[PDB]
Formats: C-alpha cells, sequence, structure tokens
C-alpha cells in the first residue's frame, strides 16, 4: 500500500498479516470486538430503526373532503 | 449483502394502489341541482322574465 521495504516487511506483511488469518484477523481483538459491538448497536440507535435487512414497502391514505 | 438486490426487484416489483375517495356526491349534488339552477328556476325566471317584456311592449302603448 506504500513504502520502505525492511520497516513495511516489518507492516505490510502486518497489513496482510491480519488479513492473512480471517477467524480473528491474526486478531479480530476482544477490544475490537467489544466496542464494535458498542457502536454497531449505538451506530443502530443513531439510526433510522427499521430493519435494515428488511424491505419497507408501501402505505395508503386517505385525504380530507367535505 | 444481496439485501439491495432483494430490494431491487422487489422495489421494482413493489405497487401501490392510488389515495380513495370521500366526498363525490360533487357529479350528481351538481347536475340534479344543475337541473334546480338552470332548467328549474331558468324556466320559471324566463317565465318572469318575458311578463316583464310582454308588459313592456304593452307600455310601449
Amino acid at each position: 500500500l506504500d513504502p520502505v521495504q525492511k520497516l513495511f516487511v516489518d507492516k505490510i506483511r502486518e497489513y496482510r498479516t491480519k488479513r492473512q488469518t480471517s477467524g480473528g484477523p491474526v486478531d479480530a481483538g476482544p477490544e475490537y470486538q467489544q466496542d464494535l459491538d458498542r457502536e454497531l448497536f449505538k451506530l443502530k440507535q443513531m439510526y433510522g430503526k427499521a430493519d435494515m435487512n428488511t424491505f419497507p414497502n408501501f402505505t395508503f391514505e386517505d385525504p380530507k373532503f367535505e | 449483502a444481496g439485501l439491495v438486490d432483494d430490494f431491487e426487484k422487489k422495489f421494482n416489483a413493489l405497487k401501490v394502489p392510488i389515495p380513495e375517495d370521500k366526498y363525490t356526491a360533487q357529479v350528481d349534488a351538481e347536475e340534479k341541482e344543475d337541473v334546480k339552477s338552470c332548467a328549474e328556476f331558468l324556466t320559471q325566471s324566463k317565465t318572469r322574465i318575458q311578463e316583464y317584456e310582454k308588459e313592456l311592449e304593452k307600455m310601449r302603448n
């Protein structure tokens, strides 16, 4: 993604060492998981709430006439 | 994922009624009251109108 090869050897392989594992991507990291669960629900609260894996179909209405 | 796709077809597929009537006696609550408006009061009103016109003839003598 970026450069220097001895330092980046330490890091760029460590980009993908994380990705070079995917059940806990050499660490998902319990803290990451915990705060993730916090923000993911809290995000949900900060969102609109009508389930995000469901289609909001239509509604119908009838306007004032005298 | 597949949410957007599911939604895609389903949204592109999802359809809508069009909002009800209430009060459309007007089309009718017209024409009958319209017969009162026009014809019934009209004709009577012309019948009035004529007598004065005939009598303004008379008053022209």
